[PDB]
């Protein structure tokens, strides 16, 4: 079960005994990250590290005390020493509270991990916040998403993803403060 | 060298006074090893380059 | 130093200098090989990087002011103090002040033996290595 | 310029000629090795401008194999002279003609793509390039302990 | 002879303008590609703390990826990771496995088939022409999972600074084919996490490994693109310097030939006049 | 224009031409500096491309046909229409016709007071800003 | 081959050698001009690269050891065997033995009528079209 | 240089001049074609220090 | 090619000291005061050594 201890510690061994000596051992992405998942600490009470990520942006590196994430089984909330959870997110709004103030981003869907040291990693693709969405072209798109039922299952799945994204973007644009 | 030297060797400090000569230097074909600047530069003690 | 040649003085150098500056011109050769290719800032091989700031120390040891000639015995000790690594880890903007520290602090009876034998005898380099360790180099 | 590269005797191999360089006079393999060395050196001379202004890193692979073999045979054409051993310090190296043909055939075919360039600099023949290779790759491993003093307070 | 030097001077004087121009162009591209790279650097971290980093795995099928440049005026960057991908293919291949080699950039297909022709199966290129996006990296990822391997190795040059580009190897494992097997530590290291997926853990790990491969491919070919721009800016500044030095030596030699020409024709005129008078 | 010198033209030209020609010869001094650089037009800074486009406007502005010399007031208003605004939208292919259009369609009583006064007075400057916007430029 | 001119032209050429010589000139003219880019052997272009290695076959064909002139029939057969593509399989570096294998392995009755007929007749260009395939060429 | 490209007659287009190249003499629609050809070939000569 | 804030703060000080050196080398001339108004200033040597 644990019979192959791979890793950057041990790749150095098999590489140094088999690669030419003019090349030093190549780097690895674990050498560039400081924060691991099973290690000790990084909770300290109420506010835990939240890392909000898209491929094209970093939206939050700050410490938050609660996060409201839109999982595929409903909007759940992440408090400080929350249970470790790999949560697939559906289209919904992500609320990063710190107190009275909070940042509400509507995201497109993509996972959010909570780690055994309390590190929470929201990893979405497109996080289009609520004050930059228009409320007019959403109905113009879900009208065609409601109407079009093709013969193929592929565009069927695309239309189902379309309606589950646009319908959730409906519910979070009229009921905003 | 002898014509330039016979000119430029009269511009010295004697015991009675001195002549200090400021000489405009044209460089032919932008070539500093051409014999007129390369003979003229052997006498110069300072250069004052006025650039645009 | 690469072009400057003299095939007639070789059998005509100070025998104390002939054995210590045979090391000087070869280490300046490697410093001429490193700085003529590694000016790009490509990589430091950390052994060619050693001979770059060794050859920079031999260059600054070979500077000289004007109208101040040095006797040949006070030259071959300053070449002894540099190629034997006694002037190592002195910063390169100190060696003009550091090779003045070498000649000033070494016992003047050292230069009298070296001038008269004309040669760094086995009884003297063991002694001259000692007197170079007792040298207040600038900057430490 | 070949003398300024340190290569002594500073013979230009692409400008020196002979009427004995003829396959009916010196043989077939000697003439072929000589023409191969001159082909490598000419192909390197044709690459000098782009190596100067673009860098070594933009040639083809066969081009930068040619450049390495040419930098090997440029150093290997140099030799320590027995009349220069008074102002160089290296012993002079009389090389036999068969030794020269065998060594240059070895560099031409590719038997010696593994050695450094300075293994070929100022040596006799193809045995001394390997001797100098282990002489200069034991030198990067040449780090001994405790400085081996035996000078601290020598008694009388 | 004395005219061809005057044309060589103008050629080298123009090369010393073209290379200075594209040095400035590569600098302008590097300063705005660094912005996208250090923003893309974030998303690779949750996967390498959730899935670890296991390069030396017992995959029986691998896909190596060498992320090279498209324009080939970079200065030893593309052959550096060619040396690294022939070093890592001589690190995992010791057990009789299948390896597929793909490359991103035209300098990869021209330098990978020289070292290895049979395992090379795919050439992605023209990536950096418009820009590099995540839909493009995910399309490349789907064409990588057209094969069914148990590991993926990405080779790229990571933009540490404008001087240093450390060649990074990045590894992704197939989900329960190798990822669930490499986590079994007297039990599992993944059982601490509570799966909140719509389906079971194998499906969420399949989706997670596809998303991880996409984000490391996007970050890999962003880091390599801006390190390509930095090595071009540094490689056209050692080029315009050498083209200024060659131009200076050419101008000095041309002036020597100019003076020798004027003296030569003057001496011939004087000899022809003294032969009469 | 870089190699042709006139060591008199400091205070020996038309004053209406001197108002504009300093800017014209300093805009061309940047274009000759960046021109052979950015022969390609692909990956360009927003400051270098602007002086490239301005230099390409002035270059096509200065060229004229044979055996038809221009009066000084008309070339004064043509270089005024080039080094100010009023021509930053015609490409390069139409400036040969656009300066003819700004010569012909402008109310030609600005030429008479430009020629008689000798310089661009601010009243004539304001009528020249106003008269140059109503010119139907043949850029299409 | 660029600067070598003959102002009698091909009016004073052996026929048959003329039938291969315009082709040989044309491919050598292409091989010369698509070179000065052959240093970058990385990017295979497959239209220029065929021209480059075909011109390499032709350039290696015209090499010749001295003091042994070839009869004209063997010359035009050796150029016909390279301009019709029979030698595209053999590498660049081994054609001077391949051409000797071609010359010494075809029937010597090909030349006895190529010399007599003066040109490559239609009753002969398909004889040696088959004769050039029934020989073995030293190269795969 | 026109000749070793194989172009015959090897007439340099950017060195051959005529006094018949006025728009008054050969008309404007011929002169514009000739001037456009010379402009295009000169700009190609400028681009050849990049595209070679 | 990169920017003013690209380099360090000691480079900022090198820029600042050199820009106030470039202005301090300027001098109003006593012969040019007839057409520039402001009076010219004969600076001694003991003053410019101390000033710089």
């Amino acid at each position: 079960e644990a019979a192959a201890p791979a890793g950057p510690k041990e790749f150095t061994e098999v590489w140094n005994k088999k690669a030419p000596s003019t090349l030093i051992v190549p780097e690895f992405p674990s050498n560039y990250t400081a924060v691991k998942a099973v290690g000790e600490g990084q909770v300290h009470g109420d506010a835990f590290p939240v890392n909000f990520y898209t491929p094209h942006s970093i939206l939050s590196q700050a410490q938050k005390d609660t996060v409201v994430l839109p999982g595929v089984d409903g909007y759940f909330g992440v408090k400080a020493s929350h249970v470790p959870t790999i949560a697939q997110l559906k289209p919904g709004v992500v609320e990063l509270h710190s107190g009275a103030e909070s940042e509400k981003f509507f995201v497109s869907g993509g996972f959010a991990f909570v780690h055994p040291n309390g590190v929470t990693d929201i990893c979405v693709l497109e996080a289009a916040t609520l004050d930059q969405v228009d409320p007019a072209a959403v109905k113009s798109a879900l009208a065609a998403a409601s109407a079009a039922q093709p013969t193929d299952e592929f565009e069927q799945a695309a239309n189902r993803a379309a309606i589950e994204l646009y319908s959730a973007l409906e519910s979070a644009v009229e009921a905003k403060a | 060298a002898t014509d330039l030297g016979g000119l430029q060797e009269r511009i010295t400090t004697t015991t009675k006074g001195s002549i200090t000569s400021v000489q405009a230097v044209y460089v032919p074909a932008d070539d500093l090893t051409d014999p007129a600047p390369a003979t003229t530069f052997a006498h110069l003690d300072a250069t004052t380059v006025l650039s645009r | 130093v690469g072009l400057s040649v003299s095939r007639v003085g070789s059998a005509a150098q100070f025998p104390g200098m002939k054995q210590v500056a045979g090391t000087l011109k070869l280490e300046l050769a490697q410093y001429r090989e490193v700085a003529a290719f590694a000016q790009f800032g490509s990589d430091l091989d950390a052994a060619t990087q050693y001979v770059l700031e060794r050859g920079a120390r031999l260059t600054e040891m070979l500077k000289q002011k004007q109208f101040a000639p040095i006797p040949i015995e006070r030259q071959t000790v300053a070449v002894y103090a540099a190629t034997k690594g006694f002037l190592d880890k002195v910063r390169v903007q100190d060696i003009v002040a550091a090779e003045e520290a070498v000649i000033s602090q070494v016992n003047p009876a050292v230069f009298k033996i070296l001038k008269a034998n004309g040669k760094i005898t086995p009884a003297l380099d063991a002694h001259l290595k000692a007197e170079l360790r007792k040298v207040k180099l600038p900057g430490a | 310029s070949i003398a300024e590269l340190g290569i002594y005797p500073a013979v230009d191999p692409l400008d020196s000629t002979s009427r004995m360089l003829n396959p009916n006079v010196i043989g077939a393999e000697h003439y072929n090795v000589a023409r191969g060395v001159q082909k490598v050196l000419q192909d390197y001379k044709n690459l000098q401008d782009i190596i100067a202004i673009l860098g070594m890193d933009e040639l083809s692979e066969e081009d930068k194999l040619t450049v390495a073999r040419a930098r090997k045979i440029q150093r290997f054409l140099s030799q320590p002279f027995q009349v220069a051993e008074v102002f160089t310090g290296t012993p002079g190296k009389y090389v036999d003609l068969a030794d020269t043909i065998s060594g240059f055939q070895g560099v031409l075919t590719g038997k010696y793509d593994d050695l450094p360039e300075m293994a070929f600099y100022m040596v006799g023949d193809i045995k001394e390039v390997k001797e100098k290779a282990d002489k200069m790759a034991k030198d990067i491993a040449s780090r001994k302990e405790a400085d081996n003093k035996k000078v601290s307070e020598e008694l009388k | 002879s004395n005219q061809a030097v005057k044309q060589r001077i103008r050629a080298i004087k123009n090369i010393g303008k073209i290379t200075k121009a594209m040095k400035m162009v590569a600098a302008s591209k590097m300063k705005n590609a660094q912005i996208a790279v250090e923003q893309s650097r974030g998303l690779v971290d949750p996967f390498v703390r959730l899935f670890g980093d296991f390069p030396a795995v017992n995959s029986n099928k691998s896909v190596v990826v060498a992320v090279t440049s498209d324009k080939g005026l970079c200065g030893g960057l593309n052959s550096n990771i060619t040396k690294y991908t022939r070093a890592t293919l001589a690190t995992t291949e010791s057990e009789g496995k299948d390896v597929v080699v793909v490359s991103i950039g035209d300098k990869g297909r021209s330098q990978l088939t020289r070292i290895e022709s049979q395992r090379y199966q795919l050439a992605i290129a023209d990536t950096y022409k418009v820009r590099v996006t995540f839909g493009q990296a995910s399309l490349i990822v789907e064409e990588l999972i057209k094969h069914n391997p148990q590991s993926y190795q990405i080779l790229f040059n990571k933009f540490r600074s404008a001087i240093s580009f450390k060649p990074t190897v990045a590894t992704i494992l197939s989900p329960d084919l190798l990822e669930k097997q490499l986590e079994d530590v007297t039990g599992n290291s993944l059982d601490a996490y509570d799966i909140e997926a719509s389906h079971e853990r194998s499906d969420v790990l399949r989706d997670l490994t596809e998303f991880h491969l996409g984000v490391t491919l996007y970050n890999a070919m962003l880091e390599n693109n801006c390190s390509e721009h930095a090595s071009r800016m540094s490689a056209m500044e050692n080029s315009t310097k050498s083209a200024g030095e060659m131009l200076g030596k050419l101008t000095l030699d041309y002036n020597r030939k100019r003076q020798a020409t004027i003296t030569t024709e003057l001496i011939e005129i004087i000899a022809g006049a003294s032969a009469l008078m």
